[PDB]
């Protein structure tokens, strides 16, 4: 049952799908009844009860395949916590925009943009696909 | 090449000392002779303030900042010309 | 110029720039394929409880994954080098124009016949006229004749700069003591923007390039009035 | 000869997790603050 | 026996998601950020010359 | 107690003093170039000499006096030196690259020719030839020294080594003189730049190699070397050969082909 | 000269638990102390210099 | 003459390695041990100076993968990969 | 009674099936790209310059007042 | 990997304190410099 | 005791720890600088000041991340800790010199910080090109201090590389050939060879710049017949190999992480992985001018450098495929380390592929000196090198400390960083195709959107960095001591427990020659 | 080598009367590394080897590994158990399902 | 004369020698004619070319130097 730090050089127990039979038994010290059970196991296994069969399994192994292979709810904690700290990050960006950043250039004002946009079209910026191609120079509007 | 001599039977200390006194040092005495002969001050050339020479983009960290480290008055003009 | 939210290349203004759009498309396809193939296989390997942990043999599958990528490289190189050698073909220019980089503006020299030269400086944001582009407008534009083969010679009189105009597929570094050549040829009239493309000190971000492409006849009159 | 084993093969102490918090904070905090304060310094020169 | 994720899993997920979306939506739209989207389809060109 | 043949070095303060002395030399050069003062430099140079002296002192203690250099430790040291020389050769490569870059495509500023206009090169058949014979000779005399040491001949080992060092010193003096006589300087454009910096780093290495041969000389005087175990001498002799080879390339490149 | 290696071997092998840098006796300590004082002194000095050079004059 | 020999002047571990080699021994593990048949009755004898030593097993010639495990004083142990046998032979040097 | 199922090479068999799938998708996507991006791009350029009148384009620009050299 | 239970367990409350303190050691000084950028720029 | 242990060390594990600590601190400095970068660019306008202060920040960001964070952690930390263990060696060949490799770095770092303190800093780019780096456009101590910093960092790595090469050639068990060493050990030696050959060339280059600045040489000055372009050749002759130096140890740790969490006893195609690293190592020496496609070189030269640069994809391809083939049929353990490794495999491939776009000189005319280059290199550095460091760090933390991390917290840290770096760098592809140049403090208005998003992404990244400190704290505060570790039969470094004793392999392993 | 030769090698392997505990474990741990669920005849020889080494738990553990090696092919395990029923009955080996060890 | 034609001796992106060579050519030609009592106008081509190609500051710096005695080129 109880594993110690300074036992690192000795064979150990592991529950792994691809290592079904570990180097040692899960339980190495047996009580009086456990000893009796290991003796009984030398006889026909048909004489072993369900509870005794289970008990022998548990001396040899720690978890069953179904146990070691079980899925968890950890993903909820990871994804949820991720989103939380990504959430936290917007608090920083809010603070930054309030206290650090001054106003942006006057060239983003609505009217400035309207005029600059006209000019871009007058100069046929990206006339093949990018920009002006998306303006109808006849109906005088953005292509629907 | 194989040079023009011989030994090779065994390359040991005696051979290498033979080479030291019989070939190497004699070559050095020859080139010492040749040199202490073709030497003697060659007439310094006319000064011309060429722009790719006597460079100064920052003064030197010694003397008056305008003299090269192993400045020789006889042969090394300053950016303005030879010295007095 | 670039427009808001732009994803890809500025529209081609020269035949060479068109050529690069197609080559980029061809390459990006290969790039999407292989990265999506890798992403896919990754997910394939991680989605089964079936296992096989014993030693696997490598000297057979290593052939495929050596020969395929080699082939795909050759399929990128072929068009890559074709365009490269095209960009180098002899072309016989009708006009030579020089540009000197300075901290922090460009000067132009049109010295085939007369001695024409001027400085080109970024319009300060506070002096932009309505609808003019922040950081991009210059006081004296680079008037050039459209539909003609021009020779652009580029150099610098202080630190490195680099003369770029993305819509024409141009970027020639400007190095003091050296004279770099490139050829320019706009298929269209108009205004074509670019920005200094080598870190050059305090105002590297603020020394743009505006080309004005008008007909020969308007270029000649402009030249004259500019003497 | 020296101490060996968890918490003993390092030049900082992990005996008290709060004193350790304070150390780590000084250590990672000083590193992250340095550029901000060099910027400040450069803006207050000219 | 239930661990942290069996006890708190659904809550961490639900409120982490809720909070994330709330504060990003608020930052994206209420504090005066300029996103500079394409004029195409949104801006009416105005006379400049 | 260990059962491998490798050396577990006692904790040492020399890495730290060598590091700090590096900080003082570089910091000192900065203070010299920009703040007209040499104090820092003087200090860093002093500690560096002290560091180098104590650190190699201890290597001698650990090897000759304490016996820690088993054939395996010795074999590690051969690799370390081979690798060290390799990195030194690449360093010189940078400077040859610079010479060949400038001299093969001379710019308009120099008159578009090599040597540049207004530059009058030394005659490669004069002191440069002498210097060459001096180095080539010292290569012979150090081989003689190696064979003497291996044949257990104390007197002729010391005699050949002496000769080797004196040649080393002669080269240095000749080169010092030539430096002073040269009508061109380091400020004489790319010609002066490539010339003095390449040969000047070479001359630095001739000084280092020489110093190292001298150390070998005194260790031999005190019987440190056995006819079979003498890695310090081997190192110095490899290094000395590297130095001779670098000179043959400078000679052929800059003095002969470059004139 | 006479071969005195064996004495030096005796001296440096002597079981006194002293690190090789100090094993030669009292001179080692002096020289160590001088080295390390110049190093730590000079470093303090360089910091001062850096502080000086950080501001305009 | 005049130049010491290793015989006269080698000291410390250098001398130890040199003397031991002359008697044909390897106390300092400079040589790679030769394998036995590695059976139960012919296990590879692994010298040690404590009660356990790490063994590296190159199961088949030219494997690039080396199988590592602690070999303890006691009954022979087998390579977890190829089952060959090794037995610790403690002490001395 | 149940029939003997397949018990050997399940992983390899699974690998075979999906790599062939990944190939098929790749060709399917190549097709798509070289239609939705590549050809779309070549055709837009070819269509734009087919009957493109540069003097007319210039004139519209000139009349909009964008030019320094041409009023 | 297997390990033993924490020799000195760190409760949620304690983790909150450590998280908070950690964030604040990165955030406060940079915040302070950034907030005062304007008073630096023209001074 | 303390001073003898930590200032006078001769112990490869202690020195490795000094390095991890140095690197972690540098990593913080480098993160600050990068946030300065994205703060300035997070909205249109000027935040700090002109391009001088901005480029001082950009320049230090690079020098710090490369020479103080990546190289020290990878070669100094993981290299010293693991390499001796992996070959059953008692220490490094030159444990004393190894300590000086360490102690040269704080002084070197001091000189970098100094240079930014005096005058107006070195706003030159990490490439330090003249004439901008020269005594006229960058007058005073700043650039000289930067050069000296590089000298010290360079001596440090060159001495490091000599140690590693000698240790790996000379100190394996007598029965182990070079073809029985793990791939991390291989990756470290090939990196060491690259360091040994390339740093002295950089040394020569920056010394020439030093003398041009202070002794009136004219290596890069046309007035004396020099050539600014020559400098570029010398720098890049080192500069390209340098990137392979930054990624190779990465590849090594990826191989171990992927093998381990795949429940596999060995990596697929070992000899093909060895061949691959050597090839990348060699090819990486004949391609430097791909950093110079716009300086005006002959078309034949640009054709050679385009082709030689592309060929590097073959060997790199073999590695990527082999890592997948290692996962194939694995018993997959979804640890934090394995998540970093998976992320690495994919993101590195993307950065690698955009590196191939840039190999084409034709296209590069338009891509050079724009954010397209910046996106390529952060994929392979912020999502390549850094992802290998994170994976290796969480994987091996328990060996180094004897304590375990909270797996769940570490999975959270990975998710946050994953979102962060992708949001920072993906949109930079857009900025670059559309023409945003490098090394700009402000940009034309059209580029505002991608710069806003990319800055928001850098903040997410900040959050992950802060969280990481906390996670390292929690581990040391809770003290969950390591018991058992699986797969020790093919992971020698774990076989002496956690942490291994000060002295290990006092009695060397026994390995039969057969 | 052919499929039948493979199976035979493994049958013979587990059938060695004096097979010890280490060989039992080695054989099972090796076998599960392959891309197959072992044929019933192989599993039978290993179960009986469990009998001769008085190891009931390893017999159950072995049935579990068969199930595991089938991954999502839910049809393999019930076929294998069906083919081993005489053997299970003869030795009194309960299935993991019968022992309750298949429930998480 | 429109501009300096393609010159097969200088086919690459670096045109520095092209400028330099024609500058030298013109001034050597000018010297030869002004020596031998001849017309400088034969030299005209080279002046047009070098004027097309060479930066103003280069030409101006080189003219000042010829006047000063410090022109490193051989004329
Ligand atoms: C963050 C900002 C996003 C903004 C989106 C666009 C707005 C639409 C407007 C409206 C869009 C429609 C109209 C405009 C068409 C313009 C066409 C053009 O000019 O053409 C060229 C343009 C356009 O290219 C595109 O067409 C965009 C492709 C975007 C790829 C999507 C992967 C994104 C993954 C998940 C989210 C992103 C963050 C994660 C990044 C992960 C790294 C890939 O520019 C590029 O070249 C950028 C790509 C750089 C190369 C990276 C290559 C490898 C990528 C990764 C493979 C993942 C495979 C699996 C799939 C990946 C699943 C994980
Ligand atoms: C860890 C760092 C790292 C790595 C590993 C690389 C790898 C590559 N790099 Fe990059 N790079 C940097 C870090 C790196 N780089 C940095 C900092 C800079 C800019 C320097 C500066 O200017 O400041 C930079 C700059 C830079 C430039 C100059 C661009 C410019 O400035 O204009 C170029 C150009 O060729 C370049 C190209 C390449 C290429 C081909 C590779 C290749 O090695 C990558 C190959 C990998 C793959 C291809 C992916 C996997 C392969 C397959 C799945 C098989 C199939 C593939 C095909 C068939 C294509 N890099
Ligand atoms: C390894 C190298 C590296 C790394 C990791 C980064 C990381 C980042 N870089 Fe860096 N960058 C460069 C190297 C690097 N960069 C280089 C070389 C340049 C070009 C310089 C020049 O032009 O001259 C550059 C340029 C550059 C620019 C262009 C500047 C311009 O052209 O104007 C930008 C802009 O956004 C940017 C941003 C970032 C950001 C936001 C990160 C973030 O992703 C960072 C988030 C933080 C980390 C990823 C830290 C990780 C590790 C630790 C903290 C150690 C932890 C400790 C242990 C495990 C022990 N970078
Ligand atoms: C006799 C031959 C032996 C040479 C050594 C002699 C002593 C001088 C001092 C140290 C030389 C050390 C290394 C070489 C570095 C600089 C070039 C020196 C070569 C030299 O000595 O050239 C001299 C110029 O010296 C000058 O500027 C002198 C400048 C003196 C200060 C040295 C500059 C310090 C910067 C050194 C760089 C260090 C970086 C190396 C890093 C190592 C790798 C990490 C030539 O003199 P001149 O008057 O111009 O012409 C003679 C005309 N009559
Ligand atoms: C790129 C990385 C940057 C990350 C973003 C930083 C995130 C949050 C920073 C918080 O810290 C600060 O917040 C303040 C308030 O919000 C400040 O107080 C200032 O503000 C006050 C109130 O407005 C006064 O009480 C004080 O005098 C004070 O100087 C200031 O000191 C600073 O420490
Ligand atoms: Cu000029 Cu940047
Ligand atoms: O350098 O990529
Ligand atoms: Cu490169
Ligand atoms: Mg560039
Ligand atoms: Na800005
Ligand atoms: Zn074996």
């Amino acid at each position: 049952s109880v594993v110690k730090s300074e036992d690192y050089a000795l064979p150990s127990y592991v529950d792994r799908r691809d290592y079904p039979l570990p180097d040692v038994a899960h339980v190495k010290n047996l009580s009086a009844s456990q000893k009796a059970l290991k003796e009984k196991e030398k006889a026909s296994w048909s004489s072993l009860s369900i509870d005794e069969k289970v008990e022998l399994y548990r001396l040899k192994f720690k978890e069953s395949f179904a146990e070691m292979n079980r899925s968890t709810n950890e993903w909820k904690t990871v994804v949820g916590a991720a989103m939380f700290f990504i959430g936290f990050t917007a608090l920083l960006l809010i603070w930054e925009k309030h206290y650090v950043y001054g106003p942006i250039p006057h060239t983003f004002e609505e009217e400035w943009v309207a005029k600059q946009t006209k000019r871009m079209l007058d100069m046929k910026v990206a006339p093949i696909q990018g920009f002006s191609a998306k303006w109808d120079y006849d109906k005088n509007e953005w292509k629907k | 090449a194989s040079a023009a001599k011989g030994d090779h039977g065994g390359t040991g200390a005696r051979t290498w000392r033979f080479l030291t006194f019989g070939l190497a040092l004699p070559s050095v005495a020859l080139c010492t002779l040749n040199s202490w002969l073709h030497s003697g001050h060659r007439e310094r050339p006319a000064f011309i303030p060429y722009h790719h020479l006597r460079i100064r983009t920052k003064p030197f960290s010694w003397g008056d900042g305008n003299h090269t480290f192993f400045h020789n008055p006889r042969v090394n003009p300053l950016p303005t010309g030879y010295e007095k | 110029m670039a427009y808001p939210m732009q994803l890809g290349f500025q529209d081609a203004t020269s035949p060479i720039m068109e050529e690069l759009l197609h080559f980029h498309d061809h390459t990006l396809m290969i790039v999407f394929l292989i990265s999506s193939l890798v992403l896919y296989i990754i997910s394939l390997m991680l989605t089964t409880k079936l296992t096989h942990t014993s030693t696997m043999d490598a000297q057979e599958v290593e052939t495929i994954w050596t020969i395929l990528p080699a082939i795909i490289l050759i399929l990128i190189a072929l068009p890559s080098l074709r365009i490269l050698y095209m960009m180098d073909e002899i072309n016989n220019p009708s006009l030579t124009v020089k540009t000197m980089g300075h901290q922090w503006y460009w000067s132009y020299e049109y010295t085939d016949y007369e001695d024409l030269s001027f400085d080109s400086y970024m319009i300060p944001t506070s002096e932009l006229k309505p609808g003019e582009l922040r950081l991009l407008e210059v006081d004296n534009r680079v008037v050039l004749p459209m539909e003609m083969t021009i020779r652009m010679l580029v150099s610098s009189e202080d630190v490195l700069h680099s003369w770029a105009v993305p819509s024409l597929g141009l970027k020639t570094d400007a190095i003091p003591g050296r004279l770099n050549q490139t050829t320019l040829m706009s298929s269209r009239p108009g205004l074509y923007y670019g920005q200094c493309s080598e870190i050059c000190g305090s105002n590297h971000s603020f020394m743009p390039i505006v080309l004005e492409l008008v007909p020969l006849k308007y270029f000649e009159k402009w030249s004259a009035s500019m003497l | 000869h020296y101490e060996e084993g968890p918490g003993k093969n390092i030049p900082f102490s992990v005996e008290n997790k709060w004193r350790l918090l304070a150390m780590m904070t000084l250590f990672f905090g000083s590193g992250f603050a340095a550029p901000f304060f060099i910027v400040r310094h450069q803006l207050l020169k000219k | 026996a239930p661990d942290f994720h069996d006890k708190y899993g659904n809550a961490v997920l639900a409120s982490g998601a809720t909070f994330c979306v709330a504060v990003w939506v608020y930052m994206a739209t209420q504090i005066g950020i300029e996103w500079n989207p394409s004029p195409v389809g949104r801006v009416t060109p105005k006379e400049w010359r | 107690h260990q059962t491998h043949a490798y050396h577990m070095v006692n904790p040492s303060p020399w890495p730290l003093t060598g590091a700090l002395s590096a900080l003082l030399m570089t910091s000192g050069l900065t203070m010299w170039f920009h703040f007209n003062s040499m104090t820092l430099l003087m200090i860093g140079l002093t500690t560096n000499m002290l560091t180098m002296y104590q650190w190699w002192r201890d290597v001698i203690r650990e090897s000759t006096f304490q016996g820690h250099h088993t054939p395996a430790v010795q074999k590690g040291l051969r690799y370390g030196m081979i690798l060290f020389i390799i990195s030194e050769v690449l360093f010189f490569t940078g400077f040859f690259w610079a010479f060949y870059h400038s001299s093969l495509a001379p710019t308009p500023e120099l008159g578009g020719c090599w040597p540049p206009t207004g530059i009058h090169p030394l005659n490669p058949l004069e002191v440069p030839l002498l210097n060459t014979s001096v180095l080539l000779a010292s290569g012979v005399s150090i081989t003689w020294a190696h064979h003497s040491l291996m044949e257990g001949d104390r007197k002729h080992m010391l005699q050949a080594l002496f000769i080797t060092i004196t040649l080393g010193v002669y080269f240095t003096l000749l080169q010092a003189s030539e430096y002073y006589e040269a009508p061109f300087t380091i400020s004489d454009g790319v010609y002066g730049s490539t010339f003095f910096v390449a040969t000047g780093f070479h001359g630095l290495h001739v000084i280092i190699g020489s110093t190292f041969l001298i150390v070998c000389f005194f260790r031999q005087l005190k019987f440190h070397f056995t006819s079979n175990h003498h890695f310090g001498f081997e190192a110095a002799a490899w290094y000395w050969h590297f130095v001779d080879v670098v000179w043959l390339f400078l000679y052929v490149s800059i003095y002969w082909w470059g004139s | 000269f006479e071969n005195r290696v064996a004495e030096k071997q005796k001296l440096f092998q002597e079981d006194n638990g002293l690190p090789v840098h100090l094993k030669g006796g009292a001179t080692d300590n002096i020289l160590y102390r001088v080295t390390m004082t110049l190093c730590l002194g000079g470093t303090l000095y360089s910091l001062y210099c850096l502080g000086w050079a950080s501001f305009p004059h | 003459g005049g130049v010491p020999t290793d015989e006269e002047q080698a000291t410390g571990l250098e001398r130890e390695v040199m003397l031991a080699a002359r008697k044909g021994q390897d106390p300092y593990n400079i040589l790679a041990p030769k394998a036995t048949s590695g059976t139960k009755e012919d296990p590879n004898l692994v010298p040690s100076i404590t009660n356990k030593r790490i063994v590296g097993c190159i199961c088949e010639e030219d494997n690039s993968t080396v199988i590592w495990f602690w070999l303890h004083k006691g009954e022979a142990q087998r390579c977890p990969s190829c089952g060959t046998h090794y037995k610790l032979v403690p002490h001395q040097l | 009674a149940l029939a003997k199922p397949q018990m050997r090479g399940l992983l390899a068999r699974r690998l075979r099936f999906h790599i062939v799938g990944a190939f098929m998708v790749s060709l399917g996507f190549a097709t798509f790209y070289k239609f939705a991006v590549a050809e779309k791009r070549k055709k837009a350029y070819a269509d734009f310059y087919r009957n493109y009148d540069s003097m007319k384009d210039f004139e519209e620009m000139r009349k909009a007042g964008i030019f320094q050299s041409a009023k | 990997i297997t390990a033993k239970p924490a020799k000195t367990p760190t409760s949620p409350k304690e983790q909150a304190i450590g998280l908070s303190v950690t964030f604040l050691s990165f955030l406060l000084p940079a915040g302070w410099v950034l907030y005062h950028l304007d008073n630096y720029k023209k001074s | 005791m303390f001073i003898n242990r930590w200032l006078f060390s001769t112990n490869h594990k202690d020195i490795g720890t000094l390095y991890l600590l140095f690197g972690a601190w540098a990593g913080m400095v480098g993160t600050a600088l990068s946030l300065l970068i994205r703060a300035e660019l997070g909205q249109p306008g000027t935040l700090l000041g002109d391009d001088q202060i901005y480029n001082v920040v950009v320049t230090a960001h690079a020098f710090v991340m490369i020479f103080f964070m990546v190289m020290p952690i990878m070669i100094g930390g993981f290299g010293n800790w693991l390499v001796p263990l992996m070959i059953g060696a008692p220490d490094m060949a030159f444990p004393r010199m190894n300590n000086m490799s360490f102690w040269l770095l704080p002084p070197s770092f001091l000189l970098l910080l100094a240079s930014s303190m005096v005058e107006a800093g070195a706003g030159t780019g990490w490439t330090v090109y003249p004439p901008l780096a020269g005594n006229l456009a960058h007058a005073g101590a700043s650039v000289d201090l930067t050069i000296f910093s590089l000298h010290l960092a360079g001596v440090s790595s060159i001495l490091g590389a000599i140690n590693f090469i000698t240790t790996i050639i000379n100190m394996k068990p007598p029965a182990m050939s070079q073809y029985q060493t793990p791939l991390f050990v291989w990756s470290v030696m090939i990196t060491a060879v690259l360091l040994l050959l390339s740093l002295p060339v950089l040394a020569a280059g920056i010394t020439m710049l030093l003398t041009d600045r202070n002794l009136n040489t004219t290596f890069f000055d046309p007035a004396g017949g020099g050539d600014p372009i020559l400098y570029q050749h010398l720098f890049w002759f080192f500069g390209h190999p340098e990137v392979y130096i930054l990624i190779l140890p990465g590849f090594g740790m990826i191989s171990h992480i992927v093998t381990y969490y795949s429940g596999k006893k060995e990596p697929f195609g070992y000899m093909g992985m060895v061949w691959a690293m050597m090839s990348i190592g060699f090819l990486g020496f004949i391609v430097w001018a791909h950093h110079m496609f716009t300086v005006g070189m002959d078309v034949d030269t640009r054709a050679y450098f385009t082709s030689a640069t592309m060929i590097i994809a073959i060997p790199t391809g073999v590695k990527v495929f082999s890592w997948l083939a290692t996962l194939h049929g694995g018993n997959i353990k979804w640890s934090p380390a394995m998540m970093w490794a998976l992320g690495f495999i994919f993101l590195f491939t993307v950065g690698g592929l955009t590196g191939i776009v840039l190999a084409n000189s034709s296209l590069d005319i338009v891509l050079h000196d724009t954010y397209y280059v910046v996106a390529h290199f952060h994929y392979v550095l912020s999502m390549g090198a850094v992802f290998a460091i994170m994976g290796g760090f969480v994987h091996w933390f328990p060996l180094f400390s004897g304590y375990t991390l909270n797996d769940t917290w570490a999975k959270i840290h990975f998710a946050i960083m994953f979102v962060g770096v992708n949001m920072t760098f993906f949109p930079q592809h857009f900025l670059g195709l559309s023409g945003m140049p490098r090394r700009y403090s402000d940009y034309p208005d059209a580029y505002t959107m991608w710069n806003t998003i990319s800055s928001m992404g850098s903040f997410i990244s900040l959050t992950a960095v802060m969280l990481m400190v906390f996670i390292i704290w929690e581990a040391f505060a809770s003290k969950r001591e390591v018991l058992t570790v699986d797969l020790t039969t093919t992971n020698l470094e774990w076989l002496n427990g956690c942490p291994p004793p000060y002295h290990t392999f006092e009695e060397p392993t026994y390995v039969n020659l057969k | 080598e052919t499929d039948e030769e493979f199976d035979a090698r493994w049958v013979t392997y587990f059938n060695k009367p004096d097979i010890d505990a280490w060989e039992l474990r080695k054989g099972m741990n090796t076998l599960v590394g392959y891309d197959l669920v072992p044929e019933p005849k192989i599993i039978d020889a290993a179960l009986r080897a469990c009998r001769r080494l008085n190891d009931f738990a390893s017999a159950v553990r072995i049935l579990e590994v068969v199930k595991d090696k089938a991954g999502p092919h839910k049809e393999i395990y019930p076929y294998v158990i069906q083919e081993l029923r005489p053997t299970l009955n003869e030795l009194g080996i309960s299935t993991p399902e019968e022992l309750g060890l298949d429930k998480v | 004369y429109q501009t300096a034609p393609f010159d097969s001796r200088f086919p690459n992106q670096n045109q520095t020698r092209n400028c330099w060579q024609n500058y030298l050519d013109f001034h050597r030609c000018e010297k030869a004619m002004t020596a031998k009592g001849g017309d400088v106008s034969v030299c005209e081509w080279y002046r047009r070319v070098y004027k097309s190609l060479c930066p103003i500051s280069w030409v101006s710096t080189w003219d000042d130097r010829r006047a000063e005695g410090t022109f490193p080129g051989k004329i």
